[PDB]
RNA sequence: CUCCAAUAGCGUAUAUUAAAGUUGUUGCAGUUAAAAAGCUCGUAGUUGAACUUUGGGCCCGGUUGGCCGGUCGGAUUUCCAACGGGGCCUUUCCUUCUGGCUAACCUUGAGUCCUUGUGGCUCUUGGCGAACCAGGACUUUUACUUUGAAAAAAUUAGAGUGUUCAAAGCAGGCGUAUUGCUCGAAUAUAUUAGCAUGGAAUAAUAGAAUAGGACGUUUGGUUCUAUUUUGUUGGUUUCUAGGACCAUCGUA
RNA sequence: AAAGCAUUUGCCAAGGACGUUUUCAUUAAUCAAGAACGAAAGUUAGGGGAUCGAAGAUGAUCAGAUACCGUCGUAGUCUUAACCAUAAACUAUGCCGACUAGGGAUCGGGUGGUGUUUUUUUAAUGACCCACUCGGCACCUUACGAGAAAUCAAAGUCUUUGGGUUCU
């Protein structure tokens, strides 16, 4: 959101979660920034290289945080074989 | 019975995007409603969706992607002037500047900012946003 | 849903719904049935002229127990009689019976107003002055 | 409807001013007028080769179509040589923004050209004041029924 | 759950399903070539038949109506055709 | 659900994906017509020719092998019934409960009964009157009621 | 006594509008606050599943098809189809016989004016139907929507204008103020119904089932009719042309 | 359908659910007017003999007791014949349709099992067990949601306010 001279305007720009696509207020408490490890060659977790998903305090009420992160890291190859499209 | 089934349509796509699937299966099908999920689509509310070809009626599975506040159905499907449209876009869209309402011209079904570039008007279907 | 019709073709059913529910409004009913004509002592007037029949102490209801010191009128034009309240202090000595005094409403639409039980009118003029004036000592009343 | 022999009534039932000869032999038994009505409306055969006088008559007859031109549906034929016809419409009522359904009754005054049915939308004219209430004739026929 | 594949259900969970309930619906019942001792003739039975069906020759039984599948009568061999 | 009950069942046929005949049918397409019209002679119905071709001689369903319907065969062969079975079927059931109810009337359940399949009765003649099946008015009556069904 | 509010005005009464989403189309409420008929049938009324084809051009995105691998089974996309989609500028219309009428040449017919001449105008001989005349229509009717006309003035919104301001009013303003020049007095709104017009989505309606179905470039027939024409008008018939009707054959 | 309906047995018609590769093809939903059916309880004329209390008869209790308590008793849920149709006629929740959540029971139907048992040796059914499914009466846990709250899987999908329709 710009105004027209293409100068930035609305003093921040809030994050979304990477299951459902909503807005993450900025009170919502029950959300959840997951940080993962990224490895290399004889293990030995690289400090401060991530990979980062965020879930929503809806989804994680909902019982649905296991089943969106099984999903969300096997299509960033984190797994295989853990998840399943076709139920 | 079944008066409508463009509003059981939006009914299943709205109950689906509130529980946060992101996808729906809705039965039966329409060229309405395949119009009005094509107008969905080209302004990027919705994905893509598949008709499933029974032999009767036909099933649409349609995939979401967030991002759809509401699609409403408005019934009865009042006239509308195209003076009027305004009157409408005030009422049940949430700002002046984004969101849709979907007429039936007798150019086509089509939302109403190109209705007004047409320079059409009708009957009124519904809103998404 | 919401329990009335919505069909394009159903205007008139709306309508004469409408129309039977205004019924049970209370100014729309008195509207249409002349109820300020036939019922009311003044005929549907902000005001009108009586003639003073009775001095009247009427008890102030709970939890006041003062006497309120009003009198009671027949009007000219309907033969009515109705109690009008006197208001502040000494007016119930500048009137008298037979004084031919002008009635006004009493606030409330056709309510009792305060503490006084069953009176729906006040006196504004006695003997055609005024009552502010005889109180203030401003006018004063005619000989008769 | 039904019809008669055309000399029923107490008077001699003729078309006025046409006046046929009985001095020279002349192959019609009767020297017929009849008259185009106009509006892009075909004289039906029925008038130009009948024997039926019907002075209201749009064609043959003493009567101008001019004014309107209303359709209806024909609900009864019970009158001689007139019908009644009803005209169905929707009122927009503006605080509710819907309508609702009312309708007309139009008496109007069929020739013995046409038969009519209960049914038959039927396209009528107005005309000249008939009688107390008809002020339109049938013009073209078309069946509902098939 | 809130992502699954609708239009490649897993064959288990269609088979499990209603009749009527599935992606397309269709009959979960068949036709029988059954064989009866007498004769050798070709006899095309329903599953679900109604009717007491009986061969054309001799005309003895080949299998009662039951509220479900007809219950097919004493050895008679049958195949699914 | 039902029109006359609270009843929401849902039991019903399903037909196939497919408008062709199995590969191994393979009779005919016209010597089930033969047979269709062999058991309409003998007063068979159209709901129980294809029950009985069904169950016997294992056609799937007669439109798909042949492109007609059961009774519009029956008709062009000029075994049409007077009356729909449709029709025939609920006269038939509300002749059986007025003789019931003519002798004892105290059931207060068959008299409530009888009023729902006249019911029935009458909403369907009404369609029959309107696709010109029935003749314009033909105004089923009681008292002429058990001369129809026989 | 002091202070507050409005002020040449301020209080009181009755009515009415807002408040009032406390009349609810927008837009109320009905388990317990007021309110789901004891229950079911049922006519009017209201409402009712799905299904019937995409011609102008230019710019944009993909998705397939290859000409193309750059490369250790996947990695970029461009020139070309059309494949529907999108934005623009625009096409676009009426589907017919009788001739009116041909608009232009399909003409090049006989050569001319002027720079070596398709630079350049008059033109007959078949030869352009859309540019509209009058006949048949196209022929299943609507609802809906677009545009247009026609809609008294005043009131309303509103343009101009220093009535000294303003409410107003429709005036006025500039010279050479000596014998005159000139701008104004707009525009909008005016729904429902009627009229004229474009659209063909939405929602109805009709069609061919005992075929009395559609076409016809087939042949037998019936009746009605009389425009031109044999000068004439009227009576008749030869042919012509036109309906209507009854058989047969053809087509799909 | 409601009011309501419980040991037999036979007649007489009716009905939901289920199964169905049967048939028709929109015939449907809700419904002013109009109708059918209604706990009990006295309009109204055999019979059979009170356990209950109006009242009444009575005995207590009490300041009084015309009431509660005790004994008896006529009208008064048994005829054969109507209520005009009234109930806290209640789930104080109209009817039809669609969607949104997890579970374990149970009633009826159906499908499957190199299951158990009944005996002929297992067989055939029956009863049972496991799994699934359709349709019911319900229940348990939560609250994304709703509500003024109590609470509610509908009383949710409602200021992001429109599925159809009746009544108040
Ligand atoms: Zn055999």
């Amino acid at each position: 959101m710009e105004n027209d001279k293409g100068q930035l305007v609305e003093l921040y720009v809030p994050r979304k979660c990477s299951a459902t696509n909503r807005i993450i207020k900025a009170d919502d408490h029950a959300s959840v920034q997951i940080n993962v490890a990224k490895v290399d060659e004889e293990g030995r977790a690289i400090p401060g290289e991530y990979v980062t998903y965020a879930l929503s305090g809806y989804v994680r009420s909902r019982g649905e945080s296991d089943d969106s992160l099984n999903r969300l890291a096997q299509n960033d190859g984190l797994l295989k074989n853990v998840w399943s499209y076709s139920r | 019975t079944r008066s409508s089934v463009l509003a059981d349509a939006l009914n299943a796509i709205n109950n689906a995007e509130k529980t946060g699937k992101r996808q729906v299966l809705i039965r039966p099908s329409s060229k309405v409603i395949i119009k009005f999920l094509q107008v969905m689509q080209k302004h990027g509310y919705i994905g893509e969706f598949e008709y499933i070809d029974d032999h009767r009626s036909g099933k649409i599975v349609v995939q979401l992607n967030g991002r759809l506040n509401k699609c409403g159905v408005i019934s009865p499907r009042f006239n509308v002037k195209i003076g009027d449209i305004e009157k409408w876009t005030a009422n049940l869209l949430p700002a002046r500047q984004f969101g849709y309402v979907i007429l039936t011209t007798s150019a086509g079904i089509m939302d109403h900012e190109e209705a007004r570039r047409k320079h059409v008007s009708g009957k009124i279907l519904g809103f998404v946003y | 849903g919401k329990g009335k019709p919505r069909g394009l073709n159903s205007a008139r059913k709306l309508r004469v719904h409408r129309r039977n529910n205004r019924w049970a409004e209370n100014n729309y009913k008195k509207r249409l049935l002349g109820t300020a004509f036939k019922s009311s002592p003044f005929g549907g007037s902000s005001h009108a002229k009586g003639i003073v029949l009775e001095k009247l102490g009427i008890e102030s209801k709970q939890p006041n127990s003062a006497i309120r010191k009003c009198v009671r009128v027949q009007l000219i034009k309907n033969g009515k009689k109705v109690t009008a309240f006197v208001p502040n202090d000494g007016c119930l000595n500048f009137v008298d019976e037979n004084d031919e005094v002008l009635l006004a409403g009493f606030g409330r639409k056709g309510k009792a107003k305060g503490d006084i039980p069953g009176v729906r009118f006040k006196v504004v003029k006695v003997s055609g002055v005024s009552l502010l004036a005889l109180w203030k000592e401003k006018k004063e009343k005619p000989r008769s | 409807s039904t019809e008669l022999t055309v000399q029923s009534e107490r008077a001699f039932q003729k078309q006025p001013h046409i006046f046929n000869n009985p001095k020279v032999k002349t192959s019609k038994r009767t020297k017929r007028w009849y008259k185009n009505a106009g509006l892009g409306f075909k004289t039906p055969k029925t008038a130009i080769e009948g024997s039926y006088i019907d002075k209201k008559c749009p064609f043959t007859g003493l009567v101008s179509i001019r004014g309107k031109i209303l359709t209806g549906t024909v609900v009864s034929t019970k009158m001689h040589r007139t019908i009644v016809i009803r005209r169905a419409y929707l009122h927009y009522i503006p605080k509710y923004n819907r309508y609702e359904k009312r309708h007309k009754n139009v008496p109007v005054h069929v020739s013995p050209a046409f038969r009519v049915q209960v049914g038959d939308i039927v396209t009528v004219g107005q005309c000249r004041p008939i009688s107390k209430t008809v002020r339109f004739n049938v013009v073209k026929v078309s069946a509902a029924a098939g | 759950v809130l992502v699954q594949d609708l239009l490649h259900p897993t064959a288990a969970s269609e088979a499990r399903k209603h009749k009527l309930k599935t992606l397309v619906q269709g009959p979960r019942s068949y036709f029988l070539d059954v064989k009866c001792p007498g004769c050798l003739n070709i006899t095309t039975v329903f599953s679900h038949a109604q009717t007491a069906v009986t061969c054309e020759s001799c005309s003895t039984i080949l299998c009662t109506p039951t509220g479900g599948k007809a219950k097919l009568s004493e050895g008679t061999s049958f195949r699914r055709k | 659900g039902r029109m006359h009950s609270a009843g929401k069942g849902i039991s019903s046929s399903a037909i196939p994906y497919s408008r062709n005949a199995p590969a191994w049918f393979k009779l005919s397409s016209e010597s089930v017509i033969e047979q269709i019209v062999k058991y309409a002679r003998k007063g068979l119905t159209p709901s129980q020719i294809g029950v009985l071709l069904r169950d016997a001689h294992g056609v799937t369903q007669a439109r798909v092998i042949t492109g007609n319907k059961i009774m519009r065969i029956l008709k062009s062969n000029g075994l049409a019934p007077e009356i729909p079975e449709d029709l025939y079927y609920l006269i038939k059931k509300a002749v059986s409960v007025r003789k019931h109810l003519e002798r004892n009337r105290k059931d207060k359940d068959a008299k409530f009964r009888l009023i729902l399949i006249e019911s029935r009765i009458h909403r369907l003649a009404r369609y029959y009157r309107t696709v010109a099946v029935l003749p314009p008015n033909w105004k089923y009556e009681s008292a002429t009621a058990s001369a129809l069904v026989n």
